[PDB]
């Protein structure tokens, strides 16, 4: 879900 | 980029008796990348209707698969498993050895 | 069994020239796996892979195929910010890989959590295990979890962990329970192969059982040979059972001094092994  | 060489078992499911039908494993695991080739052979030539595992991974992060197929083992008939990977120089082959 | 646990795992791999990455996800309870999702496959939908999944609802299949999809895209996405973080080129193919799951005790109870990355192999960031902050591995990192600290993604991440993902594996082991719940211990023997005149092998075996988690060992005169003992990794029968053996070589005659240990959840006791022709 969350982006690097 | 970790690079790691596969691990290869090759193995039967059931203790082998020559005459009964049994199943042919090939388990290859602790490799990185994922990009494989694996091949079971029957006397130097590949088996057609083999299956495998989905990819997945150790907590080390290597990766691991199962093929097999289903065959019946006989007293002069050889078995091997052949793996091709990027770390590699040349296809290995494992030999079936009913007692490992 | 006296502790169970879930774990979802993903790989995504780029190619480039070819197309979009290569996604495949599955999802294990304890050693029995029951899904997964590859990109390649026609039906573009997570895909029961044990029986009692599918006691799950037509809604179940849905959600977790939208979500599992959403994923892809997300590590898509994180491939192409890998390649400016590190300054590499699109021309190569690299590896994202995730896994996240939880572990409950016989009692029901959480016991501990996981959400981590690698990539190309290698360790990126991973949530600790008070489920409060990330170790990160390197110097791209650091700006992953400078960002994750600032949206509070260890709160999300420890909710889910702690709720969704305890309810979903109390379920399953509910639904699965002739099949999860079970502790098959090995059944055990021993080979001997001579090498020569002065040595020979004595192979200890370890067949059918469940879970995977085995120990095997091989002493001598009550000492531990780890140092000279060849040991396989534990391997499946394809049946749902699992293998092992481990081996030491033996000067002739000296078998006797030589014992095979063996401990299994399924064991009602420690066994020990002797050669005995
Ligand atoms: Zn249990
Ligand atoms: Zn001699």
């Amino acid at each position: 879900g969350a982006n690097f | 980029a970790i690079q790691r060489t596969p691990k290869i078992q090759v193995y039967s499911r059931h203790p082998a008796e020559n005459g009964k039908s049994n199943f042919l494993n090939c388990y290859v695991s602790g490799f990185h990348p994922s990009d494989i080739e694996v091949d079971l052979l029957k006397n130097g030539e590949r088996i057609e209707k083999v299956e495998h595992s989905d990819l997945s991974f150790s907590k080390d992060w290597s990766f691991y698969l199962l093929y097999y197929t289903e065959f019946t083992p006989t007293e002069k008939d050889e078995y091997a498993c052949r793996v091709n990977h990027v770390t590699l120089s040349q296809p290995k082959i494992v030999k079936w050895d009913r007692d490992m | 069994a006296g502790s169970h646990s879930m774990r979802y795992f993903s790989t995504s791999v780029s190619r480039p020239g070819r197309g979009e990455p290569r996604f495949i996800a599955v999802g294990y309870v304890d050693d029995t796996q029951f899904v997964r999702f590859d990109s390649d496959a026609a039906s573009q939908r997570m895909e029961p892979r044990a029986p009692w999944i599918e006691q799950e609802g037509p809604e179940y299949w849905d959600e977790e195929t939208g979500k599992v999809k959403a994923h892809s895209q997300t590590d898509r996405e994180n491939l192409r910010i890998a390649l400016r973080y590190y300054n590499q080129s699109e021309a190569g193919s690299h590896t994202l890989q995730m896994m996240f799951g939880c572990d409950v005790g016989s009692d029901g109870r959480f016991l501990r959590g996981y959400h981590q990355y690698a990539y190309d192999g290698k360790d990126y960031i991973a949530l600790k295990e008070d489920l409060r902050s990330w170790t990160a591995a390197d110097m791209a990192a650091q700006i992953t979890k400078r960002k994750w600290e600032a949206a509070h993604v260890a709160e999300q991440q420890r909710a889910y962990l702690e709720g969704t993902c305890v309810d979903g594996l109390r379920r399953y082991l509910e639904n699965g329970k002739e099949t999860l719940q079970r502790t098959d211990p090995p059944k055990t023997h021993m080979t001997h192969h001579p090498i020569s005149d002065h040595e020979a092998t004595l192979r200890c075996w370890a067949l059918g059982f469940y879970p995977a988690e085995i120990t095997l060992t091989w002493q001598r005169d009550g000492e531990d040979q780890t140092q000279d003992t060849e040991l396989v990794e534990t391997r499946p029968a394809g049946d749902g059972t699992f293998q092992k053996w481990a081996a030491v070589v033996v000067p002739s005659g000296e078998e006797q001094r030589y014992t095979c240990h063996v401990q299994h959840e399924g064991l009602p006791k420690p066994l020990t092994l002797r050669w005995e022709p």
